[PDB]
């Protein structure tokens, strides 16, 4: 029983280990590009004028 | 506002009126929380959520035994932050599992959310504890070294006609729980210890009296008098 | 959901009569209720309205004082006490429902109707009244209000209803753009604040009927004379 | 047998750690240093949706970004109209012990759950004009902590029984179950594409699941306490967690590791809710210190404080168009926050 | 003179000690009212702070009256409005303190019933009753008056002012004083009879109740005693100017006992 209980954990760890991992720098650059590319469409980072604000 | 926005506002006002009526109806019942172990006997006290409704002195009580979820009483105890009190039923006859009960009471008392919720502690299975003390086969000194040097304090209240040994054991257990309770809280919430014989019919009366005291303390706090 | 109305017969002029609307199959206590009359060979005319809880009551200028609307929520029935019956009250009275909340479909279910025979308003204008249309082709009806029905909230409050011959009117569009549930996709609403158009992509034998456009924006509730579609 | 398996597991964990260290060529904090700071985010309470009579634990915005549903111990599930502060509906729940609520993407259905271990799906658009429970999804042995809609027919729920489940509303049975957590799952966030989702449990870990495959893809162990809330980056390639140790974290599904930690020495209380802005540059985060803090997701600099609540902030959500932020607290209030220009 | 200088010093000290404290208490009580399910005592406290603030706003007029020794005063309209407002706020505060005493006694003699059955409507009605009993009485008096700023009264006016003062004592103070004394005596005795399971600061509350009762009897006591003294002597007492100082001292001492006690 414990053998199958641990065997499952070992199989899950093997499945998680054998995955494609890109560099952290590339992921950070992608996140920065997404944040800087939708900045004008963000009504919280860049507040909209009170005319277009629906909660005025 | 338009004609269909005025009607929507009227509907919202009706919804708010119904909500206020429901809140007024539901504010008239005092909510509790049943806590304990498997052997505590929490179910047979008043004689996933298993709600229990009982009424004493024309006051409605709602005891919420949260069975089902089966681990530490954690991450769902935040919901029971507005309860009037917490009934912590503990089996005082089984010394082997006693330390687990004290640890559980310490964990419940020192909870970040139940920092204002008084605990009504019931020392269940009083007759079994008395029988165990009278038999002498099981000694509390084996599990609790501090019991060897413990004696019954003077000016006590041994109202039942019982042997000093049983009274000493009961007072030792109650003292342990009270010392756990008084190590924190700073008087914001207090623990009310009671003794239950598993056949007593006055548990509801004790709960009502303790809830009356708790509500009096809350009213005191509401007046900036405390 | 089914509204059945009874209590309308032959009444001498100057008399009194009461109409009863029996509501079943829906939460009558949460629905605002209207009364809509339709004179023979004439268009729909709004009569009275009572909201949920009987908070606000609005009557037409041609019935104020003579007629009164009341609702018996516990027994699910709507009533109109019609007094001083003039000979202009000789029309079928319908009992339409209307729940009002963001996204509601007001005027959704119209009652069956009861024929009573008495022995500052936005004027909607459905120019055409007769349209010879053959099944398969697209037809566009067209109303035109006096006041712009586009409130500041952004909602253009114009409703489009179709009455099949010998049937109670059924809402096709709510707030002009919206399409009512149980309504075929081909009917569509295109709108401008003073000009409103209803288009059916494919004609059907069921589709032919008289189409009526109403404004819910100011209290007096007007309906355009309507445009009968001839097969 | 058991000994070898316990070891093999340790060596696999060591291999995963070594791979993560190798892939960490740099860090997000040092990469995003030349960008101009967002400044000071000033937000004012546009609306105060009052009417709840007990502490709120959940809210969810509609896809139209105007209707929101809130859940509380009062026993009601109000469907607010945020623009005009109107109660469109007030659904009385059978169990007042509700800690979660959801709004369907189509807007036709809502869901609720809690200590009753049952997900109740309510049909808002009914011909009868009332809100009635269309389906009660039973089958979980623990309290429901979060429920999210995939579509009108599928809903994923997380419970305190260390499992997450994918339900079929039409049938009422778990289409797929998600096992692997060793603690009470306290939150879940569905990806923009709803093909993947993450769950934050009390074992201080976050697991990335697949709704179709039904197997965990990656795990993220960077916290020290229970993860009370989890969100998802708008692009779907990252997510943010909020734990009880007063620190948020930004994990990435591709680098498989935490990028930056959102912590301050002044804040010692745990995070209860986390949501990103529409662009993802801002990270709203509720806290038990009666305050909500806006974190610059690229620099970990607190860009503002949404201090308007008299009790613990429990729920928090940003509109789909990013036009507003609604925060619910235990003081039975619900405030809509919007920036001022 | 020495007496006028002392009165002015007491007035300015009272105003400076009260206005910021009363403003803070008003803000806190407004915030509490906006919170869900306010208690009647909270509405009564809000009304008491409003009455205290109204009294404090007209304190500068009493300061300039003391400075000018009644010799140099603004027109009759300003004096008649300010004296009416001051003397009506005094009795409004008296009746609101009487209402707060009733609420405190109710919340201790019947704890469970008070917690269950309380509604903000009771506090609103109590505040309205206090406001009526003070402002309407003062309005009736000022109306009968019209149909030194009320310092010197002739013999003809004396026969009208003295019985009205007797009424404004026996009906506007002796009833609130009696109910406050009874409520606080019962509060203290019930609290002393309570065997609090643990030490939850139930002696500090008894001390605070005794202090509040003493504050009531010291602030609103001599003022209304002066009415009986003047009626017996058939002449307005000369120490009314110094009794109203003690009466206004309560407007500054109220936030200390009701808000800053904790
Ligand atoms: C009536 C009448 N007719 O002629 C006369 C003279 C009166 C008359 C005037 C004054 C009083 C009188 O003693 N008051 C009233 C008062 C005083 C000053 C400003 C406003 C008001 Cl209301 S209220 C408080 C009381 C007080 O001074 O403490 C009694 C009777
Ligand atoms: C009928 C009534 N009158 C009240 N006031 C008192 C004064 C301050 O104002 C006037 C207008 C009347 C009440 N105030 C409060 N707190 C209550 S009660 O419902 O809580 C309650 C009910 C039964 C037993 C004890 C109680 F505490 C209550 N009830
Ligand atoms: C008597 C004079 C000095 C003061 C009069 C002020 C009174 C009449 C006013 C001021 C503020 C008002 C309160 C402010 C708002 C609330 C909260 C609501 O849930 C119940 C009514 C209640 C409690 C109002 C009752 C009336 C009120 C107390
Ligand atoms: C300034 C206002 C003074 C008026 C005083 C009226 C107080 C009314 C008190 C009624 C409360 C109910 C009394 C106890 C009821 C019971 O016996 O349980």
């Amino acid at each position: 029983a414990s053998i199958a209980q641990a065997r499952k954990l070992v199989e899950q760890l093997k499945m998680e280990a054998n995955i494609d991992r890109i560099k952290v720098s590339k992921a950070a650059a992608d996140l920065m590009a997404y944040c800087e590319a939708h900045a004008k469409e963000d009504p919280l980072l860049t507040p909209v004028p009170a005319s277009e604000n629906p909660f005025r | 506002v338009s004609a269909e926005d005025k009607a929507a506002a009227e509907r919202s006002k009706m919804i708010d009126k119904n909500l206020r009526e429901d809140g007024e109806k539901a504010r008239r019942t005092l909510r509790l929380l049943l806590l304990g172990a498997d052997n505590s006997g929490k179910s047979t006290i008043v004689k996933g959520i298993f709600e229990t409704k009982f009424q004493v002195d024309k006051v409605n009580f709602h005891m919420f035994d949260v069975g089902g979820q089966r681990d530490e009483r954690r991450k769902w105890i935040q919901c029971f932050n507005d309860v009037t009190a917490i009934i912590f039923v503990v089996d005082s006859s089984d010394y082997n599992r006693l330390q687990e009960a004290l640890n559980d009471f310490k964990s419940i008392w020192n909870n970040r959310w139940l920092r204002t919720i008084s605990v009504i502690l019931f020392l269940n299975k009083q007759d079994l504890l008395a029988e165990k003390v009278l038999a002498g086969k099981s000694k509390i000194e084996d599990y609790f070294p501090e019991f060897a040097r413990y004696t019954t304090p003077e000016d006590a209240t041994p109202e039942p006609g019982e042997d000093p040994r049983v009274t000493r054991a009961k007072y030792f257990i109650r003292k342990e729980f009270v010392d756990i309770s008084t190590a924190s809280g700073d008087g914001r919430h207090i623990c009310y210890p009671h003794f239950t014989c598993a056949v007593d019919t006055e548990n509801a009366r004790r709960i009502f009296n303790d809830c009356k005291d708790i509500i009096l303390q809350m009213n005191l706090r509401e007046y900036n008098l405390v | 959901v089914q509204l059945v109305e009874s209590g309308g017969g032959l009444v001498q002029p100057g008399g009194s009569r009461k109409l009863s609307c029996s509501a079943s199959g829906f939460a009558f206590s949460s629905f605002g209720m209207h009364w809509v009359r339709q004179a023979p060979e004439k268009g729909l005319e709004w009569v009275a309205y009572i909201s949920s809880g009987s908070g606000t009551i609005y009557y037409a200028d041609t019935v104020k004082g003579r007629f009164t609307i009341s609702r018996d929520d516990p027994k699910n029935t709507l009533f109109l006490q019609m007094t001083s019956l003039r000979s202009e009250d000789t029309a079928m009275y319908y009992c339409v429902r209307s729940i009002y909340y963001y996204g509601s479909s007001p005027f959704d279910f119209w009652g069956q109707g009861t024929t009573l025979t008495v022995s500052a308003d936005i004027v909607m204008t459905q120019a055409t009244s007769s349209v010879p249309v053959t099944p398969g082709e697209s037809v566009s009806i067209s109303c035109r209000s006096s006041k712009s029905l586009l409130h500041s909230n952004g909602n253009t409050y114009l409703y489009w209803f179709l009455q099949r011959p010998g049937q109670s009117p059924q809402l096709l569009i709510y707030r002009m753009s919206n399409l009512a549930s149980g309504v075929p996709d081909r009917f569509s609403g295109s709108g401008s604040g003073t000009a409103f158009t209803l288009t059916i992509s494919r004609l059907e034998a069921e589709d032919v009927g008289v189409y009526y456009c109403m404004q819910h924006l100011e209290y007096p509730l007007t309906f355009g004379a309507g445009t009968k579609l001839e097969l | 047998e058991l000994d070898q398996l316990r070891q093999e597991a340790e060596q696999l964990k060591n291999q995963i750690r070594d791979a993560r260290k190798a892939c960490a060529d740099a860090t997000l904090s040092q990469i995003t240093n030349n960008i101009d700071p967002v400044g000071r985010i000033q937000m004012r309470t546009r609306r105060t949706l009052r009417g709840h009579l007990a502490k709120i634990y959940a809210m969810h915005w509609g896809t139209d970004s105007r209707l929101l549903v809130s859940a509380s111990q009062d026993g009601k599930l109000i469907i607010w109209d945020s623009y005009t502060t109107n109660k469109v509906h007030a659904i009385p729940l059978r169990s007042s012990w509700v800690m979660t609520c959801a709004y369907a993407p189509s807007g036709n259905y809502v869901a609720c759950g809690g200590l009753d271990n049952i997900c109740s799906i309510y049909n808002l658009k009914t011909r009868e004009g009332n809100v009635r429970v269309s389906r009660e999804l039973a089958g979980h042995t623990g309290y429901l902590s979060c429920c999210r809609f995939l579509d009108d027919n599928q809903i994923v729920t997380s419970s305190g029984d260390t499992t997450c489940a994918l339900w079929d509303i039409e049938t009422g049975q778990q289409t797929t179950t998600f096992t692997g957590h060793t603690g009470d799952v306290m939150s879940l966030s569905l990806a923009p594409d709803t093909r993947l989702f993450v769950s934050g449990a009390c074992d201080a870990s976050a697991k990335l699941w697949d709704v179709r495959e039904g197997m965990c893809r990656q795990t993220f162990t960077g916290h020290e306490s229970d993860i009370n809330a989890i969100c998802f980056f708008p692009n779907g390639n990252a997510f943010a967690t909020g734990s009880d140790d007063a620190t948020c974290r930004l994990f990435d599904l591709r680098a498989d590791q935490e990028l930056m930690t959102y912590s301050h020495d002044n804040i010692i209380c745990g995070i209860t809710s986390v949501s990103f802005s529409k662009s993802g540059r801002l990270l709203l985060a509720g806290y038990d210190d009666f305050n909500c803090n806006v974190w610059d997701a690229l620099k970990a600099d607190r860009a503002g404080v949404l201090a308007g609540h008299d009790n613990r902030v429990s729920c928090l959500g940003v509109t789909d168009d990013g036009m507003a932020v609604a925060t619910g607290s235990w003081d039975s209030f619900l405030k809509i926050w919007n920036g001022s220009s | 003179d020495w007496k006028s200088s002392l009165i002015l010093m007491a007035y300015i000290i009272i105003f400076l000690t009260g206005l910021p404290a009363n403003l803070l208490a008003l803000r806190a009580f407004v915030g509490r009212i906006r919170q869900p399910q306010p208690a009647p005592v909270h509405i009564l406290l809000l009304s008491l702070t409003l009455a205290d603030l109204l009294l404090l706003l007209l304190l500068p007029f009493k300061i300039i009256e003391a400075a000018s020794n009644f010799r140099w005063y603004l027109p009759k309209v300003v004096c008649a409005l300010t004296s009416f407002g001051f003397y009506s706020s005094i009795y409004c505060s008296t009746w609101l303190l009487a209402g707060i005493s009733i609420e405190r006694y109710l919340g201790v003699a019947f704890p469970v019933q008070y917690k269950l059955s309380r509604r903000p409507l009771y506090g609103v009605i109590a505040a309205l009753v206090a406001w009526v009993m003070s402002f309407g009485h003062c309005t009736i008096v000022i109306i009968v008056q019209y149909l030194t700023c009320y310092e010197n009264f002739t013999d003809n006016q004396l026969d009208v002012v003295l019985p009205v003062r007797l009424e404004l004592c026996l009906v506007l103070f002796f009833i609130p004083m009696a109910v406050t004394i009874f409520c606080y005596w019962r509060f203290v005795w019930i609290m002393l009879s309570q065997p609090l399971v643990g030490a939850q600061r139930r002696r500090r509350a008894v001390g605070l109740a005794v202090v509040t009762l003493l504050n009531f009897l010291v602030c609103f006591g001599p003022y209304n005693v002066s009415h009986l003294v003047g009626y017996h002597q058939r002449k307005s007492p000369w120490w009314r100017s110094i009794a109203v100082v003690f009466s206004s001292l309560n407007a500054s001492l109220d936030p200390l006992l009701f808000y800053f006690s904790s």
